[PDB]
C-alpha cells in the first residue's frame, strides 16, 4: 500500500495547516484541468474525490472561496485542500478534496431509460426536493450555481441522499454588474442564456431544474440540441413563440428578431398520460420564458408535489427511513421565512 | 455517454 502526505488546510473550520495521509489512489473520472482522482483517507478510512482546478495568480479562486463557506446536508463537503504540479509544465493547480460519493442522478436516470422504464416518483420527489433545498440554501447567499444538470447531482441510491457538487461556474451574482452569458450546458441552459444576455439572476439555475424534471419524468431530455437555435426549437415547440413582453425579460436585444411561429403544445400532453398532474402543475412553473414568473427554490419545495414526503409514514421503497428533509436553517429560510409552516411538517 | 465518473453500479 503506498501511502502519500500532504499538507493540506480543512475545507471548514480554522485555517491551520495539518498533515493529511491517503492511500488506494485510483482514477475514477476525467476533468478539465486533470483526471479526478479517488483516494481513501488514513485517519478515518472515508473515500474522498481529488479534483484539479488550476491556480489563477491575479484571482483567489471562486470555487474555492463558495466551497469554504457552504454547509448543508444536500451539498457536497469540501474536506480538504492543497496545492500541487500537474498535467501542464510549470503550472500550479489547486486541488480540491471532496467527499466522495459513488453515484449520480444521470446514472440512476440513465438505467431506467435503458431499461425503457420510469423513475419511480417517489424518487423524482426525494431528488428533486433535495435540489430545490439546496439552491435555497446557495442562492440566500446570492450565490447562483450556473450549470445544474443530472451529471452534478451526486447521489447515494442506497439512502437516497442527494449532494450538489461541481461549482466550477458557481457566482456571487450582483445586480448590475453584468455576468458571461456562456455558462451552463446543452439542454439545460435557459432561454435567457441562449439569448446571451449578461444580467441574469439566479433563476435560471431553477429553469435548469424544470429540465432536470422534465427528464426524470420523460425519460430523456426535454430540450435536447446541439445549438441554441435546435434547443430553441424543442423549448418553442412546448411552451409556444415568446411574446415581445416575454422576451423583453429575457434579453431585449432580441425582441424584434424572426422566430418560428408555433403555439403551444398542452402541457399535459407533453408527458405520458399517466405522469402524475401535480409533477406536470410543478413543471409549468418552473419553465417559464419570463425569469421572474419561475418559483423560488424555497417557494419549489413548498408545492404539492411534494406533499408526499411531508407525511408522517413515508418509507423508501428499499424500507429505510427517508433522508433528512426539514432541518432548514434560518440561512436557508431566509428568502420567504414563514414557508416553515408548510416546509417543516408538524412531527417535525 | 456524457457520464461523471467511469464506473457504476448501473453498467
Ligand atoms: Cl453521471
Amino acid at each position: 500500500s503506498k501511502v502519500t502526505t500532504v499538507v493540506a488546510t480543512p475545507g471548514q473550520g480554522p485555517d491551520r495547516p495539518q498533515e493529511v495521509s491517503y492511500t488506494d489512489t485510483k482514477v475514477i473520472g476525467n476533468g478539465s484541468f486533470g483526471v479526478v482522482y479517488q483516494a481513501k483517507l488514513c485517519d478515518s478510512g472515508e473515500l474522498v474525490a481529488i479534483k484539479k482546478v488550476l491556480q489563477d495568480k491575479r484571482f483567489k479562486n471562486r470555487e474555492l472561496q463558495i466551497m469554504r463557506k457552504l454547509d448543508h446536508c444536500n451539498i457536497v463537503r469540501l474536506r480538504y485542500f492543497f496545492y500541487s504540479s500537474g498535467e501542464k509544465k510549470d503550472e500550479v493547480y489547486l486541488n480540491l478534496v471532496l467527499d466522495y460519493v459513488p453515484e449520480t442522478v444521470y446514472r440512476v436516470a440513465r438505467h431506467y431509460s435503458r431499461a425503457k422504464q420510469t423513475l419511480p416518483v417517489i424518487y423524482v420527489k426525494l431528488y428533486m426536493y433535495q435540489l430545490f433545498r439546496s439552491l435555497a440554501y446557495i442562492h440566500s447567499f446570492g450565490i447562483c450555481h450556473r450549470d445544474i444538470k443530472p451529471q452534478n447531482l451526486l447521489l447515494d441510491p442506497d439512502t437516497a441522499v442527494l449532494k450538489l457538487c461541481d461549482f466550477g461556474s458557481a457566482k456571487q451574482l450582483v445586480r448590475g454588474e453584468p455576468n458571461v452569458s456562456y455558462i451552463c450546458s446543452r439542454y439545460y441552459r435557459a432561454p435567457e442564456l441562449i439569448f446571451g444576455a449578461t444580467d441574469y439572476t439566479s433563476s435560471i439555475d431553477v429553469w435548469s431544474a424544470g429540465c432536470v424534471l422534465a427528464e426524470l419524468l420523460l425519460g430523456q431530455p426535454i430540450f435536447p440540441g446541439d445549438s441554441g437555435v435546435d434547443q430553441l426549437v424543442e423549448i418553442i415547440k412546448v411552451l409556444g413563440t415568446p411574446t415581445r413582453e416575454q422576451i423583453r425579460e429575457m434579453n431585449p436585444n432580441y425582441t424584434e428578431f424572426k422566430f418560428p411561429q408555433i403555439k403551444a403544445h398542452p402541457w399535459t400532453k407533453v408527458f405520458r398520460p399517466r405522469t402524475p398532474p401535480e409533477a406536470i402543475a410543478l413543471c409549468s412553473r418552473l419553465l417559464e420564458y419570463t425569469p421572474t414568473a419561475r418559483l423560488t427554490p424555497l417557494e419549489a419545495c413548498a408545492h404539492s408535489f411534494f406533499d408526499e414526503l411531508r407525511d408522517p409514514n413515508v418509507k423508501l421503497p428499499n424500507g429505510r427511513d427517508t433522508p433528512a428533509l426539514f432541518n432548514f436553517t434560518t440561512q436557508e429560510l431566509s428568502s420567504n421565512p414563514p414557508l416553515a409552516t408548510i416546509l417543516i411538517p408538524p412531527h417535525a | 455517454e456524457n457520464f461523471r465518473f467511469f464506473a457504476s453500479r448501473y453498467c
